[PDB]
């Protein structure tokens, strides 16, 4: 979780963002991919694993 | 990919009643409510503004689809040209409506903006030409319609916002 | 809207090692890197004798990333007891489609000098450095110019004090300055 929200962005010159976030421009991704840009964590992952 | 839209060939009754009949036929075919979107339209004397699926806009009089900017990213540039390209004429009509999806597909009909406007429809596919397969869908849905007329012998390609030409053509037809 | 800041300056060639070493271990996680850009500085004018900010200088690094330009011009007044401040903007465009539309809209170029350098991840702010190179298309103050480039909306503008504190920390061979 630290890493995913910290390897440096370097998207174009220095807009200082995220690679996947910056990639919204080149392709108008569907609402599904927009939601999949982020995700949940913690309890859900361990529960699914168990 | 992004299949070209179709003009509202069927026009024999009230636009509201036409949209109602189209939705009833879609429900009879069997689908689900995939949400509702909008199709903006604002021309500058040329560049027709719009926004759809998601946070990104387009406006281009005649160019090779220069879109990779969001609504704000383009609106700020537009406002910056208050004397260079500021050609905000009478607000162009813009349609909207809900969206359904039978399977691997999506349908979207339009409505009038000021009242004497069109009620066009938009459909796309999931492949990369597949123009033949998508046709049978509308053939079973409604009567003679969906001319298509894609940009054949090119691989514009995949039709990225290429429907804006037909959109402006129907908008001028008033 | 947004704002713009700068801490422009210069430094000798021999005196870069201690400078970049000091600047590196401040807020960077790990793995410092660099980048070579590409100069496509243009100009969009011809009707009011007042050119626009068409410095469409975008990096020539790995493809996929979209080219873009930022608004940098007409320094506005204000900034009471603050550093340089000017209204700025940003707009990303499709790969190579931006220059296509620029050439279709009838614009001219402004410069062809490329300035490659290093980058450094700061904290709430950001810093950059580069050196001007007079070269051809595929390949000169002779001094690494540095500055504190950072963009943000109006907000509180308290970042000016932080930038001044950083400049105080960055005392030996660099300082801040405005432009007009």
């Amino acid at each position: 979780e630290f890493h995913k929200q910290t390897m440096m962005p370097h998207p174009a010159s220095a807009p200082f963002g995220h690679k996947r976030m910056r990639l919204s421009g080149p392709q108008a991704f569907d609402k599904n991919e927009i939601n999949s840009l982020q995700s949940s964590e913690g309890l859900l992952e361990k529960i699914i694993k168990q | 990919v992004t299949c070209v839209s179709q003009m509202p060939v069927a026009e024999g009754k009230s636009v509201q009643q036409t949209v109602e009949l189209l939705t009833r036929k879609l429900e009879m075919l069997g689908a689900e409510k995939q949400g509702t979107f909008c199709v903006d339209c604002e021309t500058y004397h040329g560049k027709l503004m719009y926004v759809m699926h998601y946070p990104l806009s387009c406006f281009a009089l005649f160019e090779n689809g220069p879109c990779l900017i969001a609504d704000t990213n383009f609106d700020v540039l537009m406002v910056k040209l208050k004397g260079f390209f500021q050609s905000a004429k009478a607000s162009k009509i813009e349609t909207r409506g809900t969206r359904y999806q039978y399977c691997d597909f999506l349908v979207k009909v339009g409505t009038v903006t000021m009242g004497p406007s069109a009620r066009g429809i938009s459909v796309e596919v999931e492949y990369g030409d597949c123009w033949s397969l998508l046709l049978e869908f509308l053939q079973s849905f409604l009567g003679s319609h969906t001319p298509g007329a894609p940009a054949v012998f090119g691989n514009a390609v995949y039709g990225p916002a290429d429907t804006m030409v037909q959109y402006m053509e129907l908008f001028n037809k008033i | 809207n947004m704002m713009e800041y700068l801490l422009q300056g210069s430094v000798l060639d021999h005196s870069l090692e201690s400078l970049i070493h000091r600047l590196r271990g401040l807020c960077d996680n790990m793995e410092p890197e660099t980048f070579l850009d590409h100069e496509m500085v243009f100009l969009l004018k011809g009707q009011q004798a007042s050119p626009f900010v068409l410095r469409a200088r975008r990096s020539m690094d790995r493809a996929g990333a979209p080219w873009h330009l930022r608004y940098l011009g007409q320094p506005e007044m204000g900034d009471k007891n603050r550093h340089a401040l000017v209204r700025n903007c940003v707009d990303i465009a499709t790969s190579e489609n931006l220059t296509d539309f620029l050439m279709e809209m009838g614009f001219r170029m402004d410069h062809e000098f490329v300035a490659k350098g290093h980058l450094f991840r700061k904290g709430i702010m950001k810093i950059m450095v580069y050196k001007i190179f007079r070269i051809l298309v595929p390949g000169l103050s002779l001094s690494y110019l540095v500055e504190l480039s950072v963009v943000a909306p109006a907000g509180q503008d308290m970042v000016s004090d932080d930038m001044k504190n950083f400049a105080e920390q960055l005392k030996p061979l660099v300082h801040l300055e405005k432009i007009d």
